[PDB]
């Protein structure tokens, strides 16, 4: 149970003080890794643990907030605690730019992006693409993978939330400079010139959609046939 | 509207060293082509004029080498053919330039260099008197 | 792998007269003056001639690197008339061209 | 209406006084710090976005010359003086 | 008569490109050069050197990408980069491009201690300029 291993960790720790040895960014990002199991009965402990890197001197890394964003993610309704968490965290990350302190650096975007879709907050997740443009701040998305999943995630919420002129404007500048997409977004795109009545281009995602490896997918064909006629 | 929101802009520090002065740079490009020295000269006119260094051009006499060569693999001595390589020159003459400035420039201006085109800069350094030489010993 | 055995000599005489040239420049700085005793430059003559004769350089032959042709060589490039002709006919040698005036 | 970062600590730790004054610039490079610090390699790893970037990887791994052309560049001749 | 680079008429049934189309006295009138490099102007050196490596790109090129190159190849050399540019078919899958790319890049850059790009332009078929 937590208790159990929650008062063996802070007996190392003390013993970390015995012994004059200094915590490093690593001490503090494994307790916030290992601590991912027990999700809500670490959700304040884990928080504790932010407050202490303030105040020793240590600086939370992206791996850190990733860490922390994981935790406080647990599957079921992110509005009660998941809200002020990731508001707050992008206040703190606001205009910085990150080194690679951690080997986990690469994931805090995937993550970040990951709850902006399930809280539906579009001026969020422009916030998370904005620290994703400062500096060299681009360089932290993560592999491929990792990649097509941070653009999927925020450009279907972009298709949901966002006036269509506008999203037309981010298709055009991410695809394919940015990422191929996935047929999922070639769907929520459509659904989105429906909700704007402007059917006027669906004729042109279905070239587009060719030109992306869409050709024959039969949940695409059926959608754009659907709503054509 | 996917565009970067602040730019990491490259350390240029100034030091405690004094910079260094140049009278001149003589900066003269050999090429085959006359028209991509005339880009070449366009290019780099427009990029001193910019960077508000003082420039002038001119085009030396080419140079016309012709060798001639055996037509035959065999014999028939009086049947010949001819071959030759033409360079063509440009020199952009700038004056009253610092090194710091010299370096920005060439740089800018060596690493847009076309292929098939060779760059030979002369660089006039402004020296003060060694402090030796200002008085005789005797 | 070289084109022919000729160039093959040629290769080892490039090779030895390379090996040679500092002791050969020593040897002859002796012979080519007339500071030094007669004595000593004709055990200098004797030393030079008993020296391989592959590393004597009047023996390098300049021939085509890609025919062995013997004869016919522009030093430039390197390459028999023959050769030279054929890249530059077909536009391959950079800046070279036919010869009208 | 009250922030992550105000509220209790763990207290076990303390302030650091300063961060470590004099670093051991002799430390041994083991195997443990010489894979994590290419791991930290791999957090910031992208590929090449346009052909500025690829020139910038060339020059810093020394396959680009350096420019203004130097034509003495990577010779020094023993830092011999004109004297000797 | 002149044999030199010459693709003599046949019965109008043999396609040729423009490079092929037209003989040597025509390289600097009509047709441009197949490698650019600074060996061969006034005062410069290394023209020997700079043409043996263009023997042996083209060879290797060709061994390479046996049956898709569509045209000779244009050699580009700029500092120490060295840029090949070839215009292949579209017959061999994409994968092995990418692969022949990949490999030929690196193993040319070692072979030359410089560093080699190669630039592909695909056509679906090669490119006639007319009938001889
Ligand atoms: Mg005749
Ligand atoms: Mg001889």
């Amino acid at each position: 149970k937590f208790e159990e291993k929650w008062s063996k960790i802070l007996e190392l720790l003390r013993h970390m003080v015995a012994q004059k040895v200094k915590p490093n960014l690593q001490t503090f990002n494994t307790i916030l890794k290992c601590l991912r199991r027990f999700h809500v009965f670490a959700r304040s402990p884990a928080l504790q643990v932010l407050r202490e890197m303030k105040a020793i001197g240590i600086e939370p890394s992206l791996a850190t907030y990733h860490h922390i964003i994981r935790l406080f993610d647990q599957p079921g309704d992110p509005l009660k605690r998941s809200s002020f968490i990731i508001y707050d965290i992008m206040n703190e990350l606001m205009g910085k730019r990150f080194s690679p302190k951690d080997p986990d650096d690469d994931k805090f975007f995937q993550s970040a992006m990951s709850i902006c879709s399930s809280l539906r907050d579009l001026e969020l997740a422009y916030q998370v693409h904005g620290l994703l443009k400062t500096g060299d701040n681009w360089k932290f998305i993560g592999p491929d993978q990792h990649r097509n999943f941070y653009y999927s995630k925020f450009f279907d919420l972009i298709c949901l939330m966002e006036q269509i002129d506008v999203t037309l404007k981010w298709y055009e500048d991410l695809i394919p400079s940015a990422y191929f997409p996935h047929s999922q977004t070639m769907i929520h795109l459509l659904q989105a010139l429906d909700v704007a009545n402007r059917l006027e281009v669906i004729p042109k995602i279905w070239k587009d959609s060719k030109e992306y490896g869409h050709t024959f997918r039969s949940d695409l064909r059926e959608e754009i046939l659907m709503l054509m006629a | 509207v996917d565009v970067p929101k602040d730019l990491t802009k490259p350390v240029v520090t100034i030091s405690d060293e004094p910079d260094i002065l140049y009278k001149r740079l003589s900066v003269l490009v050999k090429g085959h082509d006359k028209a991509v020295l005339d880009s070449y000269e366009y290019f780099a006119v427009l990029a001193a004029k910019e960077l508000g260094i003082s420039i002038k051009v001119h085009e030396p006499p080419r140079k016309i080498e012709r060798f001639t060569l055996l037509q035959s693999v065999h014999i028939y001595k009086k049947h010949r053919v001819q071959y030759e390589m033409r360079t063509l020159y440009r020199c952009l003459e700038l004056e009253h330039l610092t090194g710091s400035t010299a370096d920005v420039y060439l740089e800018y201006i060596q690493r847009n260099l076309p292929e098939g085109v060779a760059m030979e800069v002369t660089k006039t350094q402004l020296e003060q008197l060694p402090e030796h030489i200002k008085e005789p010993i005797w | 792998h070289y084109v022919d055995w000729r160039m093959w000599r040629d290769v080892k005489r490039r090779k030895m007269a390379y090996e040679y040239a500092d002791e050969r420049l020593r040897i002859n700085s002796l012979r080519k003056n007339t500071i030094l005793p007669k004595i000593l430059q004709d055990v200098a003559d004797e030393e030079i001639a008993a020296l391989p004769r592959d590393s004597c350089p009047v023996r390098i032959r300049n021939r085509c690197v890609m025919t062995s042709r013997p004869r016919g060589v522009k030093r430039r490039w390197r390459l028999s008339r023959i050769v030279f002709r054929h890249l530059a006919d077909h536009g391959q040698l950079s800046g070279i061209q036919r010869a009208t005036w | 209406r009250k922030n992550i970062f105000t509220g209790k600590r763990l207290n076990i730790f303390d302030m650091m006084a300063v961060t470590k004054e004099a670093p051991e610039t002799d430390t041994s490079p083991s195997l443990w710090d010489v894979e994590f610090a290419k791991q930290l390699a791999t957090v910031n790893e992208q590929p090449l976005q346009n052909g500025f970037e690829e020139l910038i990887q060339w020059t810093k791994e020394g396959k680009l010359w350096e420019f203004p052309i130097n034509n003495e560049a990577g010779f020094d001749d023993d830092g011999s003086e004109f004297h000797e | 008569k002149n044999r030199a680079a010459r693709v003599r008429v046949s019965k109008g049934d043999k396609p040729v490109t423009y490079e092929e189309a037209h003989a040597p006295h025509y390289i600097a009138h009509r047709k441009g050069w197949l490698s650019l490099h600074t060996g061969n102007l006034d005062g410069e050196d290394h023209a020997a050197e700079r043409t043996v490596e263009d023997v042996f790109l083209r060879k290797f090129m060709w061994g390479t990408f046996p049956g898709c190159l569509a045209d000779q190849l244009v050699l580009k050399r700029r500092g120490n980069q060295l840029e090949i540019c070839a215009v292949v078919l579209r017959q061999l899958s994409p994968h092995k491009y990418y692969f022949l790319v990949g490999y030929s890049e690196t193993l040319l850059s070692y072979f030359y201690k410089c560093p080699v790009r190669l630039h592909l332009q695909t056509v679906p078929s090669k490119v006639v300029y007319k009938y001889l």
